[PDB]
């Protein structure tokens, strides 16, 4: 169930038509708050500017919850069962890419110390060539995940 | 613009009838005439016996439903939300529709009464409905609204004009 529910969260993270349109609302926010500074009529283009604001809120915060079920249902699914195992390839290049998302280093240190760290260990060259010391939470959590 | 994609959608159209699936169902599209004189004035070919879908529609609905909204009713209601949020705007379009019912399967029971061509003139509509659809996808056509889908009411089969 867990894996089920990890591969459609991603599966709707990396979606052409949603990267399209993601892409779409943020050139239009782009030439929208351009065309504003090139004023300063001005209501109504203030008022279609935060129009797509709001859109471009609702799109991206559609994104976060997808995020948050992807990487917690991945964890969920290496802490259960040794059917799927490359989840953890998986799950390592998706955290790895949102290093910086607060988000996803809030779910992952809550879910992190259940998996078994034999699904982790032969994935020591990628994960020892990210350790720095920046006293950030990423780093807490793979220094902690290292030892 | 509109001469070359006419054109284009003829060529494609073309190419439907070398398969044997679309080939033994007559799929492909209705062609009109453009012809451009200057940058600023054209001649038009204007299909003999048709009707624009709003045209028919826009009368129908309150012929049949006299009950309901008005075609003018609706598209102010749908207007007035048009600077709100999206939940807003789909409540407004839920309520502008539960009073809105579809009249359109009477084209064919008020223009062919004879149950023989009935059925042949709806599966003409339904082919060439089909076949727009899918050639309009894939070439991304848009501006799609009722006044430029005209309705052959002597072959049942639409019309796709203003292909820009
Ligand atoms: N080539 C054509 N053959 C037959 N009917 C046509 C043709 N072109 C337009 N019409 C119809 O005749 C009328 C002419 O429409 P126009 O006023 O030229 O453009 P229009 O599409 O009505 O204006 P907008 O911008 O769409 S509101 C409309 O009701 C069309 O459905
Ligand atoms: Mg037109």
């Amino acid at each position: 169930v867990f894996h089920q529910f990890a591969v459609f969260c991603d599966e709707q993270l990396q979606n052409p038509d949603s990267l399209e349109d993601l892409a779409r609302l943020q050139n239009l926010k782009k030439g929208k708050d351009e065309e504003v500074a090139q004023l300063k009529h001005l209501a109504k283009a203030k008022q279609w500017q935060e129009l797509d604001q709001q859109e471009l809120r609702r799109v991206e915060q559609t994104r976060s919850e997808f995020l948050k079920l992807c990487i917690e249902n991945y964890l969920l699914s290496l802490a259960a069962s040794d059917e799927h195992d490359n989840d953890a390839l998986r799950f390592m290049a998706l955290w790895l890419e949102k290093s910086e998302e607060e988000v996803a280093n809030e779910v992952v240190k809550k879910w992190i110390n259940k998996v078994p760290t034999r699904k982790f260990a032969l994935l020591m060259n990628q994960l020892s060539s990210r350790l720095q010391d920046h006293n950030t939470l990423f780093q807490k959590l793979l220094i902690d995940l290292v030892y | 613009q509109d001469a070359i994609m006419e054109q284009v959608f003829a060529a494609v159209s073309e190419l439907l009838k070398l398969h044997r699936e679309t080939r033994q169902r007559n799929l492909g599209i209705r062609t009109y005439k453009v012809l451009p004189l200057t940058s600023s004035s054209g001649l038009i070919e204007f299909v003999s016996n048709t009707i624009p879908l709003h045209e028919y529609l826009m009368p129908a609905h309150e012929r049949y439903y006299p009950k309901d909204l008005k075609g003018s009713q609706c598209r102010k209601e749908i207007a007035n939300a048009q600077t709100k949020n999206t939940e807003t705007r789909i409540a407004v379009y839920r309520r502008v529709t539960e009073r809105f019912h579809p009249v359109m399967r009477y084209f064919f029971m008020e223009y062919f009464p004879d149950p023989d061509e009935w059925f042949q003139k709806r599966t003409n509509y339904t082919r060439t409905t089909a076949a727009i659809s899918m050639l309009g996808h894939v070439l991304g056509l848009g501006d799609r609204h009722g006044h430029n889908i005209l309705l052959d009411h002597k072959t049942g089969e639409v019309v796709h004009i203003d292909l820009g």
